[PDB]
């Protein structure tokens, strides 16, 4: 009765026997933008349905050994769907997202896995290891689509910055053997309106292995974690020809 | 005294300037209302004489 789930939106419904509740960060849900918080005149244009459903973009496969994973929002998106188009032929875009990671196992493998959301997660790099060279994170790294990208030292998330304190962003846990997915709803979270779905990703989801997963030789080994997620409340501005960056 | 009715009938001294234009208070910039297609003949506001 907290355990099982539905999510209906769109065309899209997603089922769980084993959840956890859903978080809702910061405590408030998405909402499109007022008459008073607006500044561009032009009339929005709002998809609903075609845009604002689930979006199963990509399965990471778990192993002992793994270091855990990123994507950026509203970077793996970009090229999907009507979502995607809409993304690309307006200049303004603002919406809100609810993510479904899902991982299953057995009543015998274990492990958790941290989800949470990060706002405006900028990547640093090592400086050339010494720290006396002022390197820069690429193209492919900063905005990896829907493919994510691997977390090289996640002990400090990739920027200095301590991931035991993750937990004070909209997190949920997948422990094997009490649950086998994660969902959080996001509002759309930034100091303007409405902004550049292309230059500006609004903050990044993390899917990081604190206790490692383990089980006997015999038990399947493959244990995948998928991401699904789902825009809300998606609104456009600034029509133009389409542009992919 | 006037008597002749040119004179009686006449503007010569109106120390009155008219004005065709007077100030409104503005400390805000004007607002944008909502609007929806219009296709209309006779209405032509794009169209002007610099």
């Amino acid at each position: 009765s907290d355990r099982v789930a539905q999510l209906t939106i769109g065309n899209s419904t997603i089922t769980t026997q084993e959840a956890a509740n859903i978080i809702v960060g910061y405590g408030e849900w998405p909402s499109y933008c007022s008459d008073s918080d607006a500044t561009a005149v032009d009339k929005p244009t709002r998809p609903d349905v075609s845009v604002n459903r689930f979006y199963t973009l990509d399965t990471k496969l778990w192993e002992k050994s793994s270091k855990g994973w990123y994507w950026k929002f509203p970077d793996v998106l970009t090229e999907t769907g009507v979502f995607g188009q809409n993304a690309q032929f307006h200049y303004l875009y603002r919406s809100g997202f609810c993510i479904h990671v899902q991982c299953n196992a057995s009543k015998f493998h274990q492990g958790a896995l941290l989800v949470a959301v990060l706002p405006e997660y900028v990547i640093g790099t090592v400086a050339g290891g010494t720290g006396t060279e002022d390197t820069h994170p690429p193209y492919k790294q900063t905005q990896p689509g829907a493919d994510g990208f691997e977390l090289q030292h996640p002990y400090v998330l990739d920027a200095g910055i301590p991931i035991s304190q993750l937990t004070v962003c909209p997190h949920q846990w997948i422990n094997l053997r009490t649950n086998n997915c994660a969902t959080i709803i996001v509002p759309y979270i930034n100091a303007l309106p409405f902004d550049s779905a292309l230059n500006h990703c609004n903050f990044g989801l993390l899917v990081v292995p604190i206790s490692p997963l383990d089980y006997d030789q015999g038990a399947t080994p493959v244990i995948p974690i998928t991401i699904t997620l789902a825009p809300m409340c998606s609104e456009f501005a600034g029509l133009r020809q389409a542009v992919t960056q | 005294g006037d008597r002749v009715a040119d004179v009686i009938e006449s503007s010569i001294g109106d120390s009155v300037s008219r004005a065709l234009t007077h100030a409104l208070p503005a400390p805000t910039g004007q607002n944008t209302q909502v609007s929806s297609h219009r296709l209309d003949t006779g209405k032509v506001p794009a169209l002007q004489a610099a």
